[PDB]
């Protein structure tokens, strides 16, 4: 994977 | 609780910038993934996930695949898989921005 998101989105990882 | 990924593609849509609708289910939180024409997508600045902001009695997640600008090269094919120990999904749909 996510450009917005390196850490994963409460939990949902790329 | 736990149970499988799902996942739900929805018609794109223009809201100003474009967005391929989606919404993702799971617990554990699933694992994402889009394919554009079967290539594995590889999110930029033109192109990248935007999730909601999570309702809080929920593990349901909504957002866009977003395109600020599209362009000819982003017609085809989008598909979004989604897994997690206990179920793999996958949803596709076309689009067609210009």
């Amino acid at each position: 994977g996510f450009f917005l998101y390196p850490h994963g989105f409460y939990g949902i990882v790329c | 609780v736990s149970f499988p990924a799902s996942v739900q593609l929805h018609t794109a849509v223009e809201m100003h910038h474009w967005c391929i609708p989606f919404s993702v289910d799971g617990q554990p939180a699933p694992s994402l993934r889009w394919l554009f024409n079967g290539s594995v997508l590889n999110e930029t600045s033109f192109i990248f996930t935007e999730f909601l902001e999570p309702a809080a009695n929920e593990t349901v997640r909504h957002g866009c695949l977003r395109l600020n600008q599209p362009t000819h090269v982003n017609n085809g094919n989008y598909t979004l898989l989604a897994a997690n120990p206990f179920g793999q999904a996958s949803a596709s749909i076309m689009a067609a921005f210009m």
